[PDB]
């Protein structure tokens, strides 16, 4: 019977998407600006034993 | 509480009382559909006299033009009963 | 006697009234209620120098657990 | 207040409102009422010493002066009955009178309560609906063709009439409605 | 900041493919989730703005400008589903889609890094309010108040424009962290004089300065309810927003152009209360409130103080809230009596309560009744000012007894007195304006609560 | 005709209380204006409202208030011991500052 409550209220995900798929970007985004990271005179800091990067 | 429920009774027998106290007036031949011009003789001014005896009787100015027509102590009780929305 | 008192209809405020403290109590005694619990059973942190070799994380420079989280 | 007015004022009719207004004044300046009684007796022999003057001309010369004494002497601040349009409760219980057509949007559950009342209610309004049709026509009927000239309305004459342009007049809310 | 402009785009099509009994439903419900995300933007910095990417960034001048967009999207919804009834359902979509675009316009203003991007989206923001006014207004005059809306900010907006890009093929860039790390002062010669002007009049134009103002009781009187929310609490803000940007490269000039607008802003202010003690229509004289409010708001930008500026965001956020509010409030009493003249529906406290102390909160607020964050805009603002000059308070003080004044009159008009006995259509406030009231007024005093997050850069 | 044109009589406004005693003011359908109630209240005041005002109320000090105020006080306790006065006037050292070298 869920087909009809489907057809009818799918148009309740689309913003809840919208709003990961946000996320994503702005994630994808910051990926591209790490020129300076870990390279600051104020934050420049020797890494730990396991870590790689000090943030993404 | 606040003053009682003010009767149609209470309103003539104030009436009849104000204007047996009027010494131009004689209290047994007065009636409460007695007339002030034709059957007690009485003048404008006289009727004026009347009017304001009323307000002070019941706290409560009369406006002119209606002060004017009453003529017999029935249209004064009428009109004191229809001010102050007196049914019984 | 006792008389009719004319008056507009007081249901709608009334109802609308209800209505609001009913959804706004709805969400905010649980919010209350859980405020109370964390402040009484998980306290705020205590002030306290850096110990050598550690590198803090981000969120352990604040003291609330609220604000923490 | 309840009387509908006329194109102008008469001569006695300004003569006795002005009696009334000096009487009124004077007995603001008399505060006690023997002082008032005495000097009441002296006003009234001056109004009727000139009662008898057949020249109109100087019947109203003797008024115009008279209002000029009067305004010249009047109490700056005369008494006022409570709630007459100066006094201290003229319009204190206006904000508590309710029009009687806000009852039709009561909620039912309002309606639950009172019965009674709402059927007499309904009854009344029954004859409202009944009775605007004849009302309408009978002021058709009696107005001159020039439009009224007045604004008295005519009574009910027929055999179940009732007076034109009654229903508000008689459903007034009250003069102490809460 | 993709994470709060997608779910609006998403919103277009989750209007255009919802059931036609469930539009107003949908975007409700969205548009408030919206406003909750945009929430997270009041986490600001001590030292510097968050950039977000190389073309948004988030101030603490701009974070509380966009929560209140987000917020007031719902509510114009909201007010507008009543007298949309009759419409079909194509149209209200795309009033529904209008209002979309605008949120997402003023989003992306807000944010943007650059001053030619921020121009574009601020000259975009045009085109759905003058659609919006122009197709859904009720009266002729509608038209009228299109054209003047439209031509008195493109004639300011336009040399902006040219001096813009005549600055980036002078200094390089219109980036803005690169414009304030490497300003220069302007020198005083007659091309400077001009390029000044060039920078300021559109915003002044939008906020409005007196004299300048004449578009804004056409516009805020002919439009919708939702219009008329949108114009006077968001859309007169953008003036602001951008006087406070661009004045960071104007300076010394301004030391000294500064004074025939706040001559201007002064007077004017005193010209548009005093305007408010004779008005007939109810709506503009809410119209020539926000007047007022904003020339406040220039004077404040122009003496260039951290108080001023102080001030300055929280009279603009403030007033936002307030004069939605009071829109909405004289929206009731047209849709109940079809006219919009203050003194024929009278005594509505006996017949609508509820209604009658909401009234009351908003007049209060428009008066500025401590501790209410107009008071503390308006108080910071007048503190500036005395140091600035100390007879300034003259004027302020006469202001402020002329405010309440009004205020009053208003209250005093529509609720107050004996009911119209004619009137016999008044029927009780439904839940819905009830909510919208209570939702307009609750922020504000939530807000004054916590006032460092509508205090500014400057805090 | 003694008429300029053909148009519909303009219509009486429909009151939403005739056919629904408690209808709410969002919509003629007594369902759908119920729902429209329902949500408008839950995601209005129980969602952003109280929760928003919350999570405003318990932001993280990104401010650097209280980290400001215990500088502060770190730098009076030494400035005060030493001798050294609390505050000086000019914030840069001059020794890296070069003045220009003639003033006539
Ligand atoms: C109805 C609606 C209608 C519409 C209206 C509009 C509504 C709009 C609402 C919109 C949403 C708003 C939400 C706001 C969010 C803000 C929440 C927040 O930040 O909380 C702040 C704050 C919590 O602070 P915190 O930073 O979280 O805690 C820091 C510490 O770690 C903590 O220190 P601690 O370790 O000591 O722990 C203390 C702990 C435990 O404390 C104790 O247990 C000790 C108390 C003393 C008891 C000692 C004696 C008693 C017992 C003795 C006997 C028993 C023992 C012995 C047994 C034998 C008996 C002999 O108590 C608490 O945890 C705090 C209480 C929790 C309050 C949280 C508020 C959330 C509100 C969100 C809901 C909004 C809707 C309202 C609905 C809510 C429900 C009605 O909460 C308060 O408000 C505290 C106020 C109380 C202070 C005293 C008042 C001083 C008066 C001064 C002024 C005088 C002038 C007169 C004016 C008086 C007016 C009051
Ligand atoms: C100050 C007292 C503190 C009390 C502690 C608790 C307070 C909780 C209140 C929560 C917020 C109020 C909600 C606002 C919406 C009104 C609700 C409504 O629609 O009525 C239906 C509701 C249902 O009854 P009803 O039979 O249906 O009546 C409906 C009819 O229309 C007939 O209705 P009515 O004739 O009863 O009138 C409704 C009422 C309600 O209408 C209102 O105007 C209330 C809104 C306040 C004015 C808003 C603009 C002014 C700007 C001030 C901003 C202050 C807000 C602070 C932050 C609060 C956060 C929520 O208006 C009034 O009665 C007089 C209003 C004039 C107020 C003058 C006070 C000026 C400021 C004084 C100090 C404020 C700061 C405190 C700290 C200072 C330093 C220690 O009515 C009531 O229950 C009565 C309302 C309660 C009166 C509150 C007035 C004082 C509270 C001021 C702000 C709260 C301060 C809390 C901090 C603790 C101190
Ligand atoms: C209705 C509301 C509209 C909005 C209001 C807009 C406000 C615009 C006003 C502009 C403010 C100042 C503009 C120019 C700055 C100084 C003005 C001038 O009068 O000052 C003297 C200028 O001297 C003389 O006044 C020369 C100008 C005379 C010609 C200007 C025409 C003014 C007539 C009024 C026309 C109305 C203009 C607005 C149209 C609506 C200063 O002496 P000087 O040191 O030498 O010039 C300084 C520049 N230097 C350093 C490069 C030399
Ligand atoms: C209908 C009947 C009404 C009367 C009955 C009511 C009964 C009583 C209820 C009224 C409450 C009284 C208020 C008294 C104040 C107590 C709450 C106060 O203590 O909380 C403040 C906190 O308040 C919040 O910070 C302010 C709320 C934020 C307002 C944002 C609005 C939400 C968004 C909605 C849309 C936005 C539109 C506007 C755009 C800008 C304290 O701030 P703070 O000093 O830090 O706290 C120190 C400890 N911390 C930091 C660890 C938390
Ligand atoms: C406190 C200070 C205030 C006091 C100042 C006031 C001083 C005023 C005193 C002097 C003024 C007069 O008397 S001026 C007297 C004017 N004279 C006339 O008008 C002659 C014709 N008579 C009529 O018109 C009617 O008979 C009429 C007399 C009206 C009676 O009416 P009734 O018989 O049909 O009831």
């Amino acid at each position: 019977n869920v087909l009809q409550i489907v057809r009818d209220h799918w148009v309740h995900i689309l913003v809840p998407v919208g709003f990961v798929f946000g996320c994503y970007l702005d994630r994808r985004s910051d990926e591209k600006l790490t020129a300076f990271r870990n390279k600051s005179l104020l934050f420049k800091r020797e890494l730990r034993p396991n870590e790689e990067v000090t943030w993404k | 509480s606040d003053a009682p429920p003010l009767t149609l009774e209470a309103i003539k027998d104030r009436v009849l009382y104000v204007l047996k106290l009027y010494d131009k007036i004689d209290p047994e031949k007065l009636s409460v559909n007695s007339h002030f011009m034709k059957d007690l003789g009485l003048d404008s001014l006289d009727q004026v006299e009347i009017i304001m005896a009323m307000e002070d009787e019941f706290g409560f100015e009369i406006p002119d033009i209606d002060a004017e027509k009453l003529m017999c102590p029935q249209e004064i009780v009428d009109y004191i009963a229809d001010k102050k929305d007196v049914y019984e | 006697k006792r008389l009719f008192i004319i008056k507009p209809s007081g249901f709608y405020d009334r109802r609308f009234l209800k209505l609001m403290r009913f959804y706004i109590l709805l969400t905010g005694i649980p919010v209350a209620i859980g405020i109370t619990l964390v402040n009484v059973f998980i306290g705020e942190a205590e002030l306290a120098d850096i110990p050598e070799g550690y590198v803090p994380e981000h969120w352990e420079y604040f003291k609330h657990p609220i604000s923490r989280w | 207040a309840f009387s509908a007015p006329a194109a102008y004022l008469t001569h006695q009719q300004k003569v006795l409102r002005l009696y009334k207004r000096a009487l009124r004044h004077l007995e603001s300046w008399c505060v006690h009422r023997d002082k008032y009684r005495y000097f009441a007796c002296l006003m009234r022999a001056r109004f009727d010493e000139h009662k008898n003057e057949k020249d109109m001309v100087k019947a109203t010369q003797l008024l115009r002066q008279a209002e000029e004494e009067f305004w010249y002497g009047q109490h700056p601040q005369p008494y006022i009955f409570p709630e007459s349009p100066g006094g201290t409760s003229y319009e204190r219980y206006e904000c508590y009178k309710v029009p009687e057509w806000c009852l039709d949007d009561w909620h039912p559950s309002e309606k639950a309560m009172y019965p009674d009342y709402f059927a007499k209610r309904e009854q009344w309004k029954r004859l409202r609906r009944e009775s605007w049709e004849r009302e309408v026509k009978q002021l058709q009927e009696e107005t001159p063709p020039g439009g009224p000239r007045t604004e008295a309305l005519p009574p009910a004459r027929k055999e179940g009439d009732l007076p034109p342009l009654w229903w508000h007049i008689v459903t007034r809310p009250r003069e102490r409605p809460m | 900041m993709l994470k709060i402009i997608i779910p609006t785009t998403m919103l277009l099509p989750m209007t255009w493919m919802s059931k036609h009994n469930m539009i107003w439903i949908n975007a409700t419900v969205h548009s408030l989730l919206i406003s909750l995300i945009s929430l997270s933007l009041l986490n600001q910095l001590g030292e510097n703005s968050l950039n977000f990417s190389l073309t948004f960034f988030s101030d603490s001048l701009s974070a509380p400008l966009l929560v209140l967009t987000t917020w007031l999207l719902p509510l114009m919804l909201m007010a507008s589903q009543s007298h949309l009834s009759k419409e079909t359902t194509t149209r209200k979509k795309l009033y529904i889609t209008m209002l979309i675009l605008l949120q997402l316009f003023l989003i992306m203003t807000f944010t943007a890094t650059e001053l030619i991007l921020f121009y574009i989206l601020f000259e975009a923001t045009l085109v759905p309010t003058l659609i919006i006014i122009t197709r859904w207004g009720n009266q002729t005059e509608r038209l009228n108040a299109g054209l003047y809306f439209l031509f008195y900010t493109l004639a300011g907006s336009l040399p902006l424009l040219v001096a813009l890009v005549y600055i980036q093929n002078t200094t390089g860039s219109l980036n803005f962290l690169i414009i304030h790390y490497w300003s220069h002062p302007l020198s005083n010669s007659w091309s400077n004089i001009f390029m000044w002007l060039a920078c300021i009049m559109a915003f002044m134009v939008k906020m409005p300065l007196y004299g300048l103002h004449l578009w804004l009781p056409k516009a805020h009187v002919e439009a919708p309810i939702a219009g008329s929310m949108v114009l006077a609490a968001v859309l007169l803000k953008l003036g602001g927003y951008g006087m406070m940007r661009i004045t960071t490269i104007l300076n010394p000039l301004t030391n000294y152009m500064a004074y025939p607008f706040l001559m201007l802003s002064m007077w004017g202010m005193i010209m548009t209360s005093s305007i408010c003690l004779r008005q007939t229509d109810l709506k503009s004289l809410i119209a020539y409130s926000s007047v007022s409010h904003m020339a406040l708001v220039i004077v404040a930008i122009m003496i260039q103080t951290p108080w001023s500026f102080m001030g300055a965001t929280a009279l603009m956020i403030a007033h936002g809230l307030t004069s939605s509010m009071l829109f909405c409030l004289a929206n009731t009493n047209y849709e109940r009596v079809h006219s919009r003249t203050m003194i024929l529906a009278r005594g509505l406290q006996t017949l609508l309560p509820l209604m009658a102390t909401w009234w009351l909160v908003a007049s209060l607020t428009n008066l500025a009744l401590p501790p209410s964050i107009n008071l503390i805009g308006e108080l910071f603002i007048i503190t500036a000012s005395f140091s600035w000059s100390n007879i300034t308070i003259i004027l302020m003080g006469m202001n402020m007894m002329i405010t309440a004044l009004y205020s009053l009159y208003m209250l005093i008009t529509t609720q107050r007195g004996k009911y119209t006995h004619h009137i016999n259509n008044i029927k009780p406030s439904f839940t819905r304006e009830n909510a919208l009231m209570a939702l307009h007024i609750l922020p504000l005093l939530l807000l004054t609560l916590n006032p460092k997050m509508i205090l500014g850069p400057l805090y | 005709p003694t008429i300029r044109l053909q148009e519909d009589p303009d219509p009486e406004d429909e009151n939403l209380y005739e056919k629904n005693p408690d209808s709410h003011g969002y919509d003629k359908d007594p369902i759908v204006d119920l729902w429209n109630m329902r949500v408008v209240f839950f995601f209005g005041f129980s969602i952003v409202l109280v929760l928003g005002s919350t999570f405003v109320a318990y932001l993280p000090d990104y401010r650097m208030q209280e980290w400001a105020r215990r500088e502060a006080e770190r730098l009076v306790k030494y400035r005060e011991a030493n001798g050294l006065p609390l505050m000086e006037s000019n914030c840069f050292d001059p020794n890296k500052i070069q003045l220009p070298e003639d003033e006539d």
